[PDB]
């Protein structure tokens, strides 16, 4: 079980931690989040009180570095920053778990969520989407734009998703614009399964990892690239069994997952109705159904 | 985006565009079988692909033989004719191709917009308009090429025969969709309409007769009078 300390906490907050959030008042005794379990990429995640403008973040895996987060005053926000001396963190952890003044990541172990909502969200693979090279640990906020919104605008702060357009020259073939077009089967199995992503695991990734970015920082892009890849594999007709039984799963409990009260924005009722009851795989996934039905039935 | 009433003088402008209309592609009839159930047969139609400046018609002929084997056949002639526009505009030299591309039905933008994706720079545009192009086959030598043609072909007419020497294009088009509002309406008054005094007659390299500038009033007034007289019959006024 790994640490992130803080080494104060000047402005009043809401600190999230994966699927969980805390309060922390202004200049209260807050050093850090403890008890993160080793074996999964985490998200930090902040919400000034004063501002509720600017959720922002660091994506990072404990096996990679020692992290802390520190109050920078100038750019007015909690920056992630790395240890390189090993025994002065070592020392600095102890000493604030020994004064207790360190919230423990409440692990209830029943509880699958974070894993079956990161099972394929690397933090190497993360490095290729938020490019910043010389840090471990990677940062989203809610503004930041994607490649291909700057298509339709700083390159150094976007988040390289993997460029999703149906009605493009890349995902239509020349001399079979009905056929690709009405079944994206090979937009989805060659272009982009066997030849861009390389295998289904990097293309759940992406769809984990913007699906989070949607839910904790409110990314619109982020949104635009879950419903993206979503639709692209429900509208095809020919998907292996397998990427089929996972989708569901992944689906169901990022369902699950969502706060209740952000449906209305979070969800886009065309690409759900035309997943669920259009598409080719309107059978193929039962337990997503079951759980939008009874959930969001208004959606439909 | 779309075009409408408040946009109407950008037709007869000097970008290259045209109208393509698919009402007349996909044509059947449906009839009772032995057994008392119901089938369709289809017959030849034809793809409306007009340039309402110049009145170039580019009539495709679509031969029955392009249905055979086919599987749901309204929304494969949509992608046909969007096939076919992308071969034509292709087959244009490039100060000929169109700038735009305006669908009598909004159904037909997807399926243009993809055969189209060589060409980004062509607008695919809507309109808000009830063109009546769909009485087109009420053209009697359009009709016939069409029901006469045993193979797939491209007929090439000029709508306005050569109207333009008198008028302008916007009168042109105007004079042009108050002749086939009135053949949807009532196709046998329009038509007595039209041939009703057998001296004026049509040149066999026309579509429409050789009525002088007085005579087109008078047939244009009597077409407006036939669009209300059914407006009358209809909705009993
Ligand atoms: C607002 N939440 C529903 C209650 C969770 N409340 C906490 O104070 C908490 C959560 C995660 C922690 F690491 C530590 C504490
Ligand atoms: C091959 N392309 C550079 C990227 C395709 N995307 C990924 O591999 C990916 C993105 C985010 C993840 F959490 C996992 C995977």
């Amino acid at each position: 079980m790994n640490t992130v300390p803080f080494t104060s906490a000047p402005i009043e907050v809401t600190i999230g931690i994966d699927q969980y959030s805390f309060n922390v008042k202004e200049n209260q005794p807050f050093h850090g989040i403890k008890d993160i379990p080793i074996g999964h990429v985490h998200v930090i995640h902040f919400q000034h009180a004063d501002n509720s403008s600017m959720r922002y973040g660091y994506w990072f895996d404990c096996r990679m570095g020692n992290f802390y987060i520190q109050y920078d005053p100038k750019d007015g926000l909690y920056k992630m920053m790395e240890e390189r001396d090993g025994a002065k963190f070592e020392n600095i952890v102890h000493n604030f778990k020994e004064r207790q003044m360190m919230v423990s990541y409440p692990k209830i172990d029943e509880d699958d969520t974070w894993y079956n909502l990161t099972e394929f969200v690397q933090m190497d693979k993360i490095r290729k989407i938020v490019r910043k090279d010389e840090n471990q640990f990677s940062y989203v906020d809610s503004s930041m734009t994607t490649v291909q919104e700057n298509e339709l605008s700083d390159p150094a702060h976007s988040l390289n998703y993997t460029v999703i357009n149906f009605k493009s020259r890349e995902a239509i073939r020349p001399g079979h614009e009905m056929e690709d077009f009405l079944d994206k089967s090979y937009y989805l199995n060659t272009v982009m399964l066997q030849g861009i992503f390389k295998n289904s695991s990097n293309y759940f990734g992406e769809l984990q990892f913007a699906f989070l970015n949607a839910m904790f920082f409110g990314n619109y892009g982020s949104s635009l690239q879950w419903h993206a890849m979503i639709e692209l594999i429900c509208s095809s007709a020919t998907v292996p069994k397998h990427m089929l039984d996972k989708l569901d799963e992944i689906l169901y409990y990022q369902i699950k997952t969502l706060p209740e009260q952000y449906s209305d924005i979070l969800l886009n009722e065309r690409v759900w109705n035309i997943c669920l009851y259009s598409s080719f795989q309107k059978n193929s996934l039962h337990n997503t159904e079951k759980i939008m039905e009874n959930k969001y039935p208004e959606l439909l | 985006g779309a075009m409408n009433s408040s946009n109407y003088a950008e037709l007869f402008n000097n970008d290259i565009k045209l109208f393509v209309d698919d009402t007349n592609v996909y044509r059947v009839t449906v009839h009772k079988t032995f057994e008392g159930n119901v089938a369709t047969k289809a017959i030849n139609g034809c793809i409306f692909t007009l340039n309402p400046k110049t009145g170039h018609l580019f009539l495709k002929i679509i031969h029955t033989s392009v249905w055979a084997g086919q599987k749901r056949l309204s929304q494969l002639a949509k992608w046909k004719t969007a096939e076919e526009v992308s071969a034509l505009v292709r087959s244009l030299p490039k100060e000929e191709q169109p700038k735009q591309i305006i669908v009598t039905r909004k159904a037909m933008l997807d399926p243009l917009e993809v055969h189209m994706l060589d060409f980004p720079n062509i607008a695919i545009r809507p309109t808000e308009l009830r063109l009546p192009f769909s009485a087109a086959m009420s053209i009697d030598k359009l009709s016939d090429v069409v029901m006469k043609a045993t193979e797939p072909q491209m007929v090439l007419f000029n709508i306005y025969d050569d109207w333009l020497d008198r008028i302008s294009s916007y009168t042109a088009f105007s004079r042009l969709t108050l002749l086939l509002r009135a053949l949807k309406t009532n196709e046998e008054s329009a038509k007595m309409i039209l041939l009703s005094d057998p001296t004026i007659t049509i040149k066999s390299y026309h579509l429409w007769p050789s009525f002088t500038d007085e005579q087109w009033i008078t047939i244009e007034s009597q077409m407006r009078d036939l669009i209300l007289t059914e407006y009358g019959r209809k909705y009993n006024v």
